[PDB]
């Protein structure tokens, strides 16, 4: 399974989608540089409208606690 | 890692298959639970940088947290070289070099060195300077997974 | 393998069958997951080719995939040999003569001939040549694997 | 069984194909220039109709990775 | 097996347990699979003839296949004795005698008379030979019982 | 979960309560002064009214043998 395949289902947390990515981000043998635009980038647009919503508020400069804490209840 | 040998002197030794797979049951059976932080201290005696990414570069599952835990490792690394600058001048040809932290993190250094610094008198614990982090890191990540 | 003595010097062990069992158990669990190239690596340390063919040879199953690798195997030797083109003149008495694609596969080198050249001084390191041609293939190996 | 009852099912996927292929391969000792004439004949002749089509398309001078995924979908 | 003591010399030492069932365990298994013949291979190194017929001994079940491999080993044998005719006059009292098939198989000869004769300088390699009639007997296994 | 969310059961028996408060307790990281203070004060708050009751009658100076024991038919 290719990278920009993994997206977040309507009901799935998260966090089981970001155990999914670092998963098959773990499985990409890319520069260092290309994986950080990845982390930005692509993790937040396959993520579902509800958490989608509540990660824009987060702005940026954000890190992985405050965005797996940020998205818990939805 | 490096122990003792008989004749009196430190030197390296590879770690044993069935430490690995104790390692590798550990993560499997426990997870994120505290104890894990306890068994990994007493499987990480006497380990070196090298042994100890290949015992995080062999895990399986959790990502996220492995992914948590790296950006904490280079966190704690860039940290290191802030708090410790470079030092004064040319390398000695008596001397080696002071560490940085991607040679803590076995990163830039190669083994014989990560026994040269280790070995050598006075000795430094660059094991132990990485197990901080390691475990600090675990602490930021059984606060995260608890529930 | 070829381990270091208590005398103080190189010579050849065998490999243990708990290590053999450890080998074939990891691709039996985790067939072609990324934690098998780390597994791999540690269990290969100390290793002849000679070994690595062993390994290789012993697995059941993931017959396409075994072929790929035997492929991959054969092309970076073909690629040793093309890099690498024989020496000037025949070989001299007081010399061991410099190995080929096929010697550091393994092929074409007895047992002895393997403990020559990396026993020898300088040692060449023909193991670390197959294991990045192992690891190689297990990135393509890994790439195509995944779904 | 032997060598030449191999042969690849309507609905079978090449990838199951090719691995009992060099399975059965694998138990034969024949020369190894034999074993290649082998490899580039009975294998795409016993592949089934809509893979062998794909195959054709490849031409000559492929590998086994580009086979794989060239007969993916079918 | 022979095997190379701490002192520099080449002595017998027994068989494992946990060896000799990793062989049970092997052939209980894979049966007449071709994995066996590697891991054959390993767990046969530095055995004495009379290990490999301790080895095909125990074998409990596919009895078929145990009769086709001793009769395989007695034409291999045949063979040995035939193509290697008996030496001019008698046996020197300096020297030791040359073997025979049967010596070979491990039959008409002792340990003591194995290890004489792989010890001894030049060695020479009744294993291997034997090791050969095995692994060739072995194909005419696998080859018959492909289905 | 957090420590204030650690709370006893109306039918749940006060040692199952008790492993499970210095478990979370196991998580906490703080000083032993406030940890101390923990104990004391949110064990008995968050128990159950029955033993709750209880626990007023052993007075102050208890220790966890006395409680676990004492709340035991509850």
């Amino acid at each position: 399974t290719s990278i920009l395949d993994i997206r977040q289902g309507p009901k799935e947390p998260f966090r089981d989608y970001v155990d999914r990515f670092y998963k098959t981000l773990r499985a990409e043998q890319a520069s260092q540089e290309v994986k950080n635009w990845m982390t930005e980038t692509l993790l937040v647009q396959n993520a579902n409208p509800d958490c989608k919503t509540i990660l824009k508020a987060l702005g940026p400069g954000a890190t992985l606690e405050e965005m797996m804490t940020a998205c818990q209840g939805v | 890692p490096i122990v003792q040998n008989l004749q009196g002197q430190m030197v390296h030794q590879a770690i044993s298959p069935r430490t690995l797979n104790a390692w590798v049951k550990v993560v499997e059976e426990k997870a994120f639970s505290p104890e894990v932080i306890p068994m990994f201290s007493a499987l990480s005696e006497g380990a070196t940088p090298q042994d100890l990414n290949t015992m995080l570069n062999t895990v399986g599952g959790h990502q996220a947290a492995m992914q948590m835990l790296k950006e904490t490792i280079n966190e704690e690394a860039a940290e290191w070289d802030r708090l410790h600058p470079v030092h004064a001048g040319p390398i000695a040809p008596g001397q080696m070099r002071e560490p940085r932290g991607s040679d803590i993190a076995g990163t830039t250094s190669t083994l014989q060195e990560q026994i040269g610094w280790m070995t050598h008198n006075p000795p430094i614990p660059v094991g132990e300077i990485y197990k901080r982090w390691i475990i600090l890191g675990l602490n930021k990540i059984v606060r995260m997974y608890s529930p």
